[PDB]
């Protein structure tokens, strides 16, 4: 367990890979965006751009994929979105290797989740705040990416949340290449499948059920050919629900509860897959961190914890 | 210049010892926090906030990323 | 509050004290050294900080360090501090 200085003067608020799995960015509340270079000779995590990004503070970032460039979605407090492409003939370490590329504001409140979708989908971006509207961003024009326009529009809360109350909300695709368009949208205590119809807009499909109080992470599990998927979800309840969808609006899609582990008791703040699908971490108010795996049967027993 | 102010995440800590009518902040190395209570009966004590995971992460090389909900070094386990 | 001198506790000169708080919410163990006035030679050796609404309290002279504590809601803990 070596750790390795962010250098952020304040809160790191999230942490993403990229696809190859050599390079991390980090976000934090001292609004600045530093992305990490995995060194092939020491193995020692050294930095690479350290450039302030946000009026406010940055609190979730995403990777595009690589064969569309080196793409950073910022979300941040101020109710924008950040788009950030690398420029390869500049020097390491100085602030302009990450060019800007374009600014979203049609955001009405500070945003806290953003998710890029899957490569097959194009590049496509979700965005979600407090406004309870999720808007779609969708980069049409290869030949500039510095374009990007706003076709789904869709309300997910009746009105915003009080000014004093906490929120919480988290975005995750479908990582399915033979499956219509879905996305998973967590907002407060609601878990929401969003389908692509036939006519091109979005609707409700189905809603995950439980969830007694406020989602704090949601992770969809990458599809490897089974005929099952799986969503994982941790809540302000030390639940750890690990969902199980069967699909077959053109396709109907029913949700089956696969667990309900209570081996936190606290928060679950974030609950994540692997590459597979197999190993499944999460993070609780207890100060541990806990791997799952799935027996010789389908259902998930605890495996080594971390503290 | 008016920053309108809102509440993004809520942390709790159980104390040690119940009955605690005031307390204060100890500013401790690496942006930690302790807390340094007063009960009822009057007797001061020191009670630590634990280093929460903020985000569990995983790798394709089967690699996890630790980030704290208090300082900033970001802990790796490594497949080796 | 409730100050209790207990003997047959200390081979040497000094003189074990059992304090309730006024409170009812504590026990503390004491070490009073007779021969010097000053208040350093009132040590506190050890604090239990549980209970709550503590109503009665003694200890054994024949057993070193146990002592038994009351409750109001009726559970008597008894157990050791030296």
């Amino acid at each position: 367990m070596q750790p390795f200085d962010s250098g952020h003067d304040d809160l790191v608020h999230d942490v993403v890979y990229d696809f190859y799995g050599r390079h991390v960015a980090t976000c934090s509340s001292d609004q600045h965006i530093k992305v990490f270079k995995l060194d092939k000779d020491t193995s020692n995590w050294e930095l690479s751009d350290s450039w302030r990004a946000h009026d406010s503070s940055i609190v979730a970032i995403d990777w595009a994929s690589p064969e569309y460039g080196r793409i950073i979605a910022s979300a941040s407090y101020d109710k924008t979105v950040k788009l950030w492409e690398e420029d390869p003939d500049q020097e390491e370490c100085s602030g302009r290797r990450w060019n800007k590329l374009c600014t979203l504001n049609d955001s009405k409140g500070s945003l806290y989740s953003v998710k890029f979708a899957p490569a097959h989908l194009g590049l496509k971006l979700a965005c979600l705040g407090n406004d309870g509207i999720l808007r779609l961003y969708d980069a049409l024009e290869p030949s500039d990416l510095r374009s990007w326009t706003l076709t789904s529009e869709m309300k997910v809360l009746s009105i915003p949340p009080a000014n004093h109350l906490q929120s919480d909300f988290c975005l995750s695709w479908c990582p399915s290449r033979f499956s219509p368009e879905k996305l998973a949208v967590s907002a407060l205590e609601q878990a929401i499948i969003y389908q692509r119809g036939k006519d091109g807009k979005l609707h409700v499909a189905a809603k995950l059920p439980g969830h007694k109080s406020l989602i704090r992470s949601i992770s969809w599990a990458p599809s490897i050919g089974r005929w099952y998927q799986l969503i994982a979800t941790g809540c302000k309840d030390g639940r750890i629900r690990i969902f199980k969808i069967t699909e077959k609006l053109q396709s109907n899609l029913q949700v089956e509860l696969l667990s309900e582990h209570d081996d936190h008791n606290g928060e679950v703040w974030s609950v994540s897959w692997n590459l597979t699908g197999t190993i499944l971490s999460s993070a609780g108010d207890d100060g541990k961190v806990r791997l799952w795996k799935a027996t010789y049967s389908n259902e998930f027993k605890c495996m080594s914890v971390i503290t | 210049n008016i920053e309108n102010l809102f509440v993004s995440s809520v942390h709790d800590t159980n104390t040690m010892y119940d009955r605690v009518a005031t307390f204060d902040y100890i500013p401790r190395s690496n942006n930690g926090t302790s807390l340094i209570c007063m009960r009822q009966s009057g007797t001061i004590y020191r009670m630590p906030i634990s280093e929460v995971c903020s985000k569990a992460i995983l790798n394709n090389r089967n690699s996890l990323l630790l980030s704290n909900f208090e300082n900033t070094e970001i802990d790796e386990i490594r497949v080796n | 509050g409730l100050i209790k001198k207990v003997t047959h506790w200390s081979y040497d000169n000094l003189i074990d004290y059992l304090s309730v708080n006024p409170t009812r919410d504590e026990v503390t163990h004491y070490k009073v050294d007779p021969e010097n006035e000053s208040d350093e030679s009132i040590i506190k050796l050890h604090t239990v900080k549980d209970f709550g609404s503590i109503t009665c309290l003694d200890y054994s002279e024949s057993e070193i360090g146990m002592i038994g504590v009351g409750e109001k809601n009726g559970y008597l803990r008894i157990f050791n501090i030296s």
